[PDB]
RNA sequence: ACCUCUGCUUCUGCU
RNA sequence: AGUAGUAACAAGAGG
């Protein structure tokens, strides 16, 4: 290296190497070029964390009643807002899921709600429900020498 | 009508609209769970491309060692490592002849500084490879950790305190027929191998690059020991003081000076031509920069740089490409298992994959791991090609650089001629020519050049248009830079490090913006007043009027019905915002200092308070933040020290492990230092400097200080002997 | 220039605050701060949280707004994608049954009716809830919370192109831009062809899109954005008369295309560069 | 108790045997390390995790004596602290209602010093406090990146320096060695030790901001206007992408901006000047016009001693009396005799390093004079032919030889410069040739002094001699360096001509406006001319566009008066500015193109074109002349780096972009004017479309002359381009 | 059962 | 189930 001198290196490796190392330039011409092609499957399906143009509110106008700011009370103010209720029923399935479990959170909810007194609100961990928070789910975790 | 806002772009020049093309309000792509994969994909593509070379078996560690400098030239335009050293050669000298002086200049400094720079300027790394645990630690950390060891093992010449020293204790500590290091089962003593410890000396650790924008998939980085960073650190100097000096180098150079750098650029250039010559601008990405650079190859440009100097600072500088191309990466955490009959899960090791079933495993990774399995060596993979994400930027930088350097008209002779700009990888390179075929003879000329050191220009990344418009590490240029604010976005917000330190980040982001991202004016209120709410979510320290309910709601309610002049409270105390944009850049304590009842005032900057955690001068007024591109970076604020300047808790995970000893050694070092500052208060403005212990500087400086008091009249005759006397107490129970 | 930064304020902040993807925004932070708080504090309790939003009418008055319910699963979340479980149960008079691929992951309830009345009588509705579980983690609530980044984006850059007609001009076009209420950016495609919009519609769009990069944010839509951002540069090379060339153009068509996976926003994205290539070739 | 309570401490702790074997076996040195010894990671995620621990009860850690200071619970029940230490210290778990607490109800100390050790915060508040406001204007203008400064009330102090001034002043025991040999070093220690006695601030952030203060920070900023800190502090405010608010900051400037910006605004109208039909008269117009910062320019040049050649041509013209001289090196430097000519040349520095460089040629005398120390000169071309040098001290005579040796720009200083030195910041932007030699020499000149040699004195003693060494010799000396020791002060009335020309009472030459350096410097304090003769939009890059832009707003009266009365046009007044961005020497070739290609389109009808015609209008403006030369560019000095404008078609300098339908100059839009036969690109012939072979081969430009009318050809047009021309059978007279 | 600890800490690199 | 997406979470560790 120290007494390395150059002399030609670099054109004699690129009279050595083939043609096929190149980078041919090809013309852009946006009126010839096609549109991406998307993907084929099943209908892509809504992935949001909440509804977006099919929500529907209930509202209290002005709202004046006790503890107002906190959330559970302006809660319960709104649903006080409908009379309408009735036995719920299942109109369209979660084919992967125990459709049962749903209803039955629902209807816990209403109830836990019309008994609730303070503030906050925690439920009782039902079959139901914990199956539809994936209670247990996680598998068991074991070292390798005892499952292997 | 369907709404389609690409449709602007009908109407609006890509460029000027460039913002709305940049997802950034939504979190980036995170990994879950190994990185394993990600680096057995790494050194298995590495060596695919280098697969027609050379193997040998290392003498000291057993690894396979694949060589493919001199190795037979490309045949096509898959990506190739057989750079060709002579090759790499010319281009230096090239480098060399157009600067001459260059290579003297960078190299005096890289002594000076090789004789001057302490073993400490290695703890400013972040997460390191500690091999005395296996394990990856805090730079200061992993330090001190080989630091003890050494000196266990009978290494201690970087007691000098300088990095030089420690280096040669490094290349010393391989000797040793078998290095001890202690685990904690409460403790045990274990002797390496001189192989085991040569192999970990030599180790890159892996893990996977989080929340890094623009990429379906994700990819490995790695992080080396202590015995490998003081050596790449003095090489990447040398690099640096070069690249500096090169009007084709982006490094190091920052935002501003980098847009400058390259619009000079693109002027000489075009000063340089003459009338009649078309000019096209490549915009410039490369393959696998990483896994296409050799070690061998900067062992090549390290010695051609340093020619004619000091054979020990050649060969000290010598020993990171060395190192490189010995290196082992370990492999990462391994994979998990699930049972779905039996409902368990369970962890491999990455040392597991050596020798387990290979019946757990999916096609793909079956097969990687039958492709590593010849490169495994005690739980790791030789990895003798590549370097390895970002390990030598600046060198690699300089290898770049000097294909560009080659574009001069007076070497080609050409019927075409080049320049450009060069940081890593990317690349604006410029092709001047009478006619479009000398553009496109240009172009493969450059390429093939590149192909001939392991330069791969990726084909589906680059494109090439007209001198005008080009990008460049996404800053855009339509005959001058224009605006990417939303590059920025991440960074409005609530930065994370106290209510005072981010009041001042806040603003600043918003400044900054105005001034160097065309934020306007309008907008730019609005930043002020969305910050705002989401700080005083964030610190739950509403206005003292509202009627939010939170932990903070009714002391935060007190001080407001208290408070005289409420204007003069702090938002973090519940006060009102003074910020529009004429005065984003005065630090809320100045501008509401003459509007504060003087009561608050005293108590919130009382220097006494037990809420600030000073530390030193140098980290002072400091955050890290992680931009949406590119490395961490230091970000200076401007703030008054308060109440508000305090610290959140420490990650308390450790306590459930072996390791929970080390909370204990930190609690007593800090301790010691602290008192050591009780005595030397310069100490947390500048380092001391002695070989003395801390012990016998605190005692020279009581004593020295209790007589000055004495004379003074600071102090009693009394309490002056009892200082005495306590140090000679302290003095005699130092003798067991 | 304060003065005329905030009368430019008013019109901005009244488009965007009366915008549909603003009631988003507001769901998005409220949802994801209630949700990393109790999270945080209520590690091992179903707690429940009511979806809620506050608006004011332009008539001016105050209206608090329910959309239903999260129940939080247990919430030992460590490192920063680990998952919180939930369920979301929320009003609608969307009938499911319509567009079910639209609702795969969903149980919808029927729960009650509501009334509509007019004149020769009434009609009753009925009224869904939309059951799910569903799963986030520390890093994406912390970016919901920041949702309001999305005005940001969006005004910047209408900031921007009233500024730049606005140099040009030697004046201020902020109100012209406002109130000539020309139809004077591309902005959509109806059956006839391509329609434009004012600036203020502009800005609707632009925070739009801004919304639903960070409602729908995946490695999908960086691969997408990053790689196709490539190609509009070539077509914008083109059309600047720059004699643009590729060399893999094969390679950059499969670099984009391999992230339209699964995920609506990324599909829908994709469609919409397909559309602006036709509008192009067409004036072309 | 000074001093008591922490040697008790350390007995303590030295009864732990652990404690001990730390303290006695871990050096000062090797504390660097274990200070930073740690378990805990620099959170990666800050906004994140602040988020997460904000939900939570005891977020903060707080020094463990936060337990005796204030209550566990406060009024309200919260509870304040709790016992747990955070991992690795003796800190404990705190609520945030303990920092409320605090604030509403803890101990209230004493804020005096508060203003002081954050002074360079407060300033900042001052000066905007005290600032002025007026108009806010819309227009495109080029904000260029350069580095400035961005801390107003440095001290200009090297980080060691201040370094040295903070260990006095904060720490001044702990100083070690050496101590401080600078005066400004010695006045500020004082200044700053008697502002901060018996401060109770922490140590650490008056150290901390005793060197934000005493340091120049700088920054690489996109910046239109004035370049003073002072300005860049409110960057934010005064500058937007269309729009200028026009703003005075309260209190002083300094007398280096103000020197700065003076020179500027006096080089800025005399080449204004030098270009107008009477150059007296406009420049008497723009100084009696002209303000910075409100202040006069008249009353500025009364009273400002800054002796520059422009600056002086204000002088003289106003009747104010000059002392003929410049600086250089902090030496003033009036020429007695003689004089010399700027001409640039190739230099081989020493450094080995290639450099275009002005250097001066001919015979010229010097009597020099600084605060300290003062000389004779004579000199050649890069010739020190003789300097006698006195001062008060050696070390003052020293420091003035070393700048005239420098001075001279002989080749034995030239070719001794040593290690790094470069022309270029690492922005690539060129740096001035002599203050680069002159700061190098001044750091070490030992290579220079060795490399200069020696003399032999004779016995007329008196004349003294300096050695190789620094050292007072009697028999020697070096080269032309002696030593020895009324009116150099004194300021003389002149006269001046309508072509700016100053001659004393007695008649001779003393400055020509060629004399005055093209340097395009940026102003570091605003300067309004108020005057029709400039721009309303200072700088060259406004130039371009302002005159561009002013065109196509007024095209459609232009376009008329192009058609009707072009000589009117051409000798517009608005055209002037853009005329001083044209080299000198080829104003009037440029214009006879330019008038002749403009004559061309009229005769040849059916071939206009508006932006052929607005893109080259602004060349028209310098009585003409003809020539044999064509035109492929005509060349422009912008910051003294020549772009060029091609005659035919789009530039990086000029270009119409079809798809916005913009005209782009320099990168600004400045709006639009809204057969294959090209009239306006070649004198005397004609493009008619692409080029065929039929006509033979393809010639460059400066080829066509051999051709005659009707013949045609295929030309190199320019930008890779080939073309059909015809040579006109009749020509066109302008 | 139940008890205890943990919520970035066996995994976040480089100029 | 659900989140997600090239490998994870769906609590871990210890008693
Ligand atoms: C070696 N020099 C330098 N010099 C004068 O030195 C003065 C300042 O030095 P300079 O390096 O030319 O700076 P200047 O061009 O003013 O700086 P700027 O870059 O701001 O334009 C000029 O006015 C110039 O005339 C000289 N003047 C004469 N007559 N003869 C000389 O030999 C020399
Ligand atoms: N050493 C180092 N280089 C980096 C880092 N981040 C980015 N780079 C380099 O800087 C380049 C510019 O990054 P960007 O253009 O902002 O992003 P990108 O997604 O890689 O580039 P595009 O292909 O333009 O979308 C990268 O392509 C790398 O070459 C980093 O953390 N470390
Ligand atoms: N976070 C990052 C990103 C990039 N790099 C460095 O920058 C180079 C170029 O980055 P990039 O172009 O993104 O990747 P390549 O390795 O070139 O691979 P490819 O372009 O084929 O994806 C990398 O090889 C690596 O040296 C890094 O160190 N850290
Ligand atoms: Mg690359
Ligand atoms: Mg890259």
């Amino acid at each position: 290296v120290s007494s390395f001198k150059a002399n030609g290196n670099i054109e004699a490796k690129l009279g050595a190497m083939s043609e096929k190392v190149n980078a041919q330039i090809e013309s852009f011409d946006p009126r010839t070029i096609r549109e991406l092609e998307l993907p084929e499957g099943k209908f892509c399906t809504q992935r949001s964390k909440f509804l977006l143009m099919d929500a529907m509110k209930l509202s209290v106008l002005n709202p004046a009643h006790e503890g107002e700011g906190i959330p559970m009370k302006d809660a319960k103010a709104c649903l006080d807002t409908f009379w309408g209720w009735k036995k719920a029923t299942i109109i369209k399935k979660h084919e992967k899921g125990v459709n049962t479990n749903y209803l039955m959170i629902w209807e816990q909810l209403l109830e836990s709600i019309k008994e609730m007194e303070g503030k906050f609100l925690n439920l009782k961990k039902t079959n139901h429900l914990k199956w539809g928070l994936g209670e247990g789910q996680a598998p068991e975790k074991m070292d390798f020498e005892d499952c292997k | 009508m369907d709404v389609n806002p690409m449709l602007i772009f009908l109407k609006v020049p890509v460029q000027n609209a460039i913002s709305t093309t940049f997802p950034y309000t939504g979190d980036p792509p995170y990994s879950h769970g190994t990185g394993t994969g990600y680096t057995m994909d790494t050194v298995i593509r590495t060596h695919d491309y280098s697969s027609r070379g050379i193997w040998k078996t290392n003498s000291e560690t057993g690894a396979q060692q694949l060589n493919p400098i001199d190795g037979p030239l490309p045949e096509d335009n898959e990506p190739s490592g057989y750079a060709q050293t002579d090759c790499v050669l010319e281009l230096i000298e090239g480098l060399d002849r157009s600067h001459p002086g260059l290579f003297e200049t960078a190299c005096q400094e890289t002594i000076d500084a090789i004789q001057q720079t302490r073993v400490d300027k290695l703890t400013q790394g972040r997460q390191t490879y500690d091999w005395t645990l296996n394990r990856n630690q805090p730079a200061a950390t992993a330090l001190a950790n080989t630091i003890e060891v050494f000196r266990k093992n009978g290494y201690k010449l970087n007691e000098s305190g300088r990095l030089i020293d420690f280096l040669k204790d490094v290349l010393l500590s391989f000797e040793n027929d078998s290095m001890e290091v202690t685990t904690h089962f409460g403790k045990k003593r274990v002797k390496l191998t001189k192989k085991n410890y040569l192999i970990r000396a030599l180790t890159l650790n892996t893990m996977t690059k989080d929340a890094e924008r623009g990429k379906l998939k994700r990819r490995a980085i790695a992080t080396p020991g202590m015995q490998i960073r003081g050596f790449v650190y003095f090489v990447e100097l040398l690099a640096r003081n070069i690249c500096e000096r090169l009007e084709q180098s982006g490094l190091p150079v920052g935002g501003n000076e980098k847009k400058a750098k390259l619009a000079n650029v693109i002027k000489k250039m075009m000063a340089k031509s003459t009338d009649e010559e078309l000019s096209y601008t490549i915009t410039g990405d490369n393959t696998k920069w990483n896994e296409n650079q050799n070690p061998r190859i900067f062992l090549a440009m390290v010695l051609r740089i340093t020619a004619g100097q000091p054979e020990w600072f050649r060969d000290l500088l010598a020993v990171a490409p060395i190192m490189f191309s010995n290196k082992v990466a370990r492999l990462g955490r391994g994979y998990m298992f699930e049972s779905k009959s039996m409902h368990l899960r369970t962890q491999i090791s990455a040392e597991n994959l050596s020798d387990i079933n290979l019946r757990y495993f999916n096609e793909d990774t079956k097969k990687k791991i039958e492709k590593i399995r010849h490169l495994m060596v005690e739980g790791t993979a030789s990895l003798s090609p590549g370097m390895m994400m970002g390990m030598f930027n600046m060198l690699s930088t300089v290898l770049g650089v000097s294909v560009l350097n080659l574009g001069q008209r007076e070497i080609l002779k050409r019927t075409y001629w080049w320049d450009g700009l060069q940081s890593s990888d990317d690349f604006a390179l410029i092709i001047n020519g009478h006619f479009k075929e000398d553009i496109q003879q240009g172009v493969n000329h450059f390429y093939r050049t590149c192909k001939l050191v392991g330069i791969n220009m990726s084909q589906k990344k680059s494109y090439i248009n007209k001198t005008g418009t080009f990008e460049f590490t996404s800053f855009f240029y339509r005959y001058g830079f224009v605006a990417n604010f939303s590059m920025e976005l991440p960074s409005f917000g609530v930065a994370g490090n106290n209510e005072s330190a981010d009041m001042s980040i806040g603003t600043t982001v918003i400044k900054t913006n105005m001034i160097n991202n065309d934020l306007g004016p309008a907008t730019a209120q609005m930043a002020i007043q969305l910050f705002i709410k989401d700080y005083r979510y964030t610190y739950r320290c509403h206005r003292g009027d509202t009627n939010l309910e939170t932990r903070r709601t009714k002391s935060i309610k007190r001080l407001w019905t208290e408070t005289i002049s409420k204007a003069g409270l702090l938002v973090a105390d519940g006060g009102p915002n003074p910020y529009n944009l004429r005065n984003l850049h005065i630090p809320e304590v100045c501008l509401k200092w003459s509007l504060m009842d003087p009561d608050y005032r005293g108590r919130l900057c009382n220097p006494n308070n037990p809420f600030v955690h000073h530390m030193e001068v140098e980290s002072t007024n400091l955050a890290v933040v992680m931009p949406a591109h590119g490395p961490a970076k230091s970000l200076e604020y401007d703030a008054v020290a308060t109440t508000h300047s305090w610290t959140p808790k420490r990650n308390r995970s450790i306590l459930n492990t072996n390791q929970r000893g080390i909370l204990e050694d930190e609690r007593i070092y800090q301790k010691c230092c602290q008192v050591f500052e009780k005595f030397f208060p310069s100490s947390t403005y500048r380092r001391p400097i002695g070989m003395a212990s801390m012990l016998d500087a605190m005692l020279s400086r009581a004593r020295i200080d209790a007589r000055i008091d004495l004379e003074s009249g600071r102090i009693s005759s009394q309490d002056f002997s009892e200082i005495t006397n306590t140090c000679k107490a302290i003095e005699a129970l130092k003798r067991q | 220039i304060e003065h005329i930064a905030s009368r430019r304020r008013n019109f901005f902040t009244a488009e965007v605050s009366q915008c549909r993807a603003s009631e988003y925004i507001m769901k998005a932070v409220y949802i994801n701060t209630a949700l990393l708080n109790s999270s945080c504090t209520a590690m091992e309790e179903y707690q429940v949280i009511p979806i809620i939003t506050k608006c004011r009418d332009t008539s001016g008055q105050r209206r608090t707004n329910l959309y239903g319910f999260i129940i939080k699963g247990r919430s030992h979340l460590r490192n920063d994608t680990d998952v919180v479980n939930f369920i979301s149960l929320e009003f609608s008079l969307t009938d499911p049954r319509n567009e079910i691929h639209k609702w795969e992951k969903y149980c919808v309830l029927e729960i009650g009716d509501m009334e509509i009345r007019t004149s020769i009588s009434t009609i009753m509705k009925p009224v869904y809830l939309y059951v799910r579980t569903n799963g986030t983690s520390k890093i994406k609530m912390k970016w919901g919370m920041e949702m309001r980044r999305c005005l940001l984006q969006s005004l910047q850059q209408v900031e921007s192109m009233i500024e730049a007609e606005s140099a040009v001009k030697e004046k201020d076009m902020t109100e012209p831009f406002f109130r000539n209420r020309e139809n004077d950016w591309p902005i959509g495609e109806s059956p006839q062809g391509i329609e434009k919009g004012t600036i203020g519609k502009v800005c609707r769009v632009l925070l739009a899109k801004s919304v639903f990069n960070s409602i729908y944010a995946s490695a999908q839509l960086e691969g997408f954005s990053a790689e196709s951002r490539k190609l509009l540069l070539l077509i914008q090379a083109f059309r600047d008369n720059l004699d643009p060339g590729t060399f893999d153009l094969k390679g950059l068509y499969e670099a984009i295309e391999e992230c339209i996976i699964n995920d609506p926003w990324v599909l829908l994205n994709a469609s919409w560069f397909n559309s602006f290539l036709k509008a192009v070739q067409l004036s072309m | 108790g000074s001093g008591m309570e922490r040697i008790k401490e350390l007995m303590e702790m030295v009864k732990n045997s652990r404690m001990r074997e730390i303290l006695t076996t871990t050096s000062v040195d090797h504390m660097a390390v274990i200070k930073k010894y740690t378990s805990g990671r620099q959170e990666k995620n800050p906004a994140l995790r602040m988020k997460w621990m904000m939900a939570m009860k005891y977020p903060i850690s707080a020094s463990s004596r936060i337990r005796e200071m204030i209550p566990e619970k406060d009024e309200d029940g919260n509870t304040l602290w709790t016992n747990t230490k955070d991992a690795g210290s003796n800190r404990v778990l705190v609520s945030p209602n303990a920092v409320t607490w605090w604030n509403r109800a803890g101990p209230v100390s004493d804020v005096v010093h508060y203003p002081r050790v954050y002074k360079m915060y407060f300033d900042r508040l001052e000066r905007l406090t005290h600032g002025t406001f007026g108009p806010v204007k819309f227009y495109n203008q080029v904000k260029v990146r350069k580095r400035v400064d961005i801390n107003p009330g440095h001290k200009d102090l090297t980080s060691r320096e201040a370094q040295e001034v903070i260990m006095e002043v904060v720490f001044p025991n702990e100083v070690g060695a050496r101590t401080l040999s600078s005066d400004a070093q010695l006045t500020i220690t004082k200044e700053k030790k008697e502002e901060l006695k018996n401060c109770k601030i922490s140590p650490i952030m008056v150290a901390y901001m005793l060197e934000r203060e005493l340091v120049r920070r700088t920054r690489f900023l996109p910046i239109a206007g004035a370049t003073s800190s002072t300005y860049v502090e409110v960057l934010h405010l005064t500058q937007g992408t269309c729009w200028e608010q026009q703003y005075t900051p309260g209190g002083e400037a300094e007398n280096d901006d103000l020197d700065q910006t003076l020179i500027i605004a006096s080089r800025n109208i005399v080449r204004r000047s030098i270009v107008a039909i009477d150059p007296l008269a406009s420049l008497l117009s723009m100084c009696h016009t002209t303000s910075i910062s409100s202040e006069p320019l008249v009353e500025i040049l009364r009273s400002n001693p800054t002796d520059e050649q422009a600056v002086n041509i204000c002088k003289a013209a106003l009747g104010i009396r000059i002392n003929n001289s410049f600086s250089f090196g902090g030496y003033n430097f009036k020429r007695v005799k003689g004089s010399s000519q700027r001409t640039e040349k190739a230099v081989l520095t020493g450094n080995l390093q290639t450099l275009t460089m002005t250097i001066f040629e001919g015979y010229e005398e010097f009597n020099v004079s600084g605060k300290r120390a003062s000389a004779v000169l004579k000199k050649g071309a890069q010739r020190l032919i003789q300097a006698i040098i006195g001062g008060r001290t050696l070390e003052d005579i020293l420091n003035l030889m070393i700048t005239l040796m420098v001075f001279s720009q002989e080749e034995k200083m030239l070719k001794a410069v040593r290690g790094d030195l470069n022309f270029v910041n690492r922005a690539n932007q060129r740096l001035n040739p002599m203050y680069q030699l002159l700061r190098h020499f001044q750091k070490d000149s030992s290579t220079l002094l060795k490399n200069w040699g020696t003399e032999e004195i004779d016995p007329i003693m008196g004349i003294a001699g300096i050695m190789p060494d620094g050292t007072i010799n009697k028999t020697q000396t070096l080269m032309g360096v002696r030593l020895s020791q009324y009116s150099f002060n004194e300021r003389i009335r002149v006269n001046i001509d309508k072509y700016l020309r100053v001659r004393n009472e007695k008649g001779e030459l003393l400055i020509s406006p060629e004399e005055v350096s093209e340097a395009q410097g940026q102003e570091k304090l605003p300067i309004n001319y108020n005057s029709s003769l400039m721009w309303e939009v200072n700088g060259p890059e406004s130039i371009l566009t302002n005159t561009y832009h002013w065109i196509i707003k007024n095209w459609e009266l232009l376009k008329t008066q192009w058609m009707t009365d072009p000589t009117v046009l051409y000798n517009r007044i608005e055209f002037e500015p853009f005329q001083t961005l044209i080299p000198k020497g080829n104003r009037a070739i440029y214009s006879g193109f330019t008038r002749t290609l403009f004559q061309q389109m009229r005769d040849v009808e059916g071939t206009f074109d508006s932006i052929q015609i607005i893109k080259l209008l602004p060349f028209s403006a310098h009585p003409p002349s003809l020539g044999r030369t064509q035109f492929s560019s005509f060349t422009l000095n912008i910051r003294g780096a020549p772009l060029r404008l091609l005659i035919r078609g789009n530039s990086q300098v000029f270009n119409y972009n079809q798809m916005e339908n913009v005209i782009i100059v320099l990168g600004k839009s400045v709006g639009s004017p809204e057969s294959s036969i090209e009239s306006a690109v070649l004198r005397g012939f004609l493009i008619l479309g692409k080029a065929n072979s039929k006509y033979g081969p393809v010639l460059t430009i400066g080829e066509l002359d051999k051709l005659g009318r009707g013949e045609k050809a295929n030309v190199l047009i320019g930008q890779g381009d080939t073309v059909l021309v015809m040579k006109r059978k009749r020509d066109s007279s302008i």
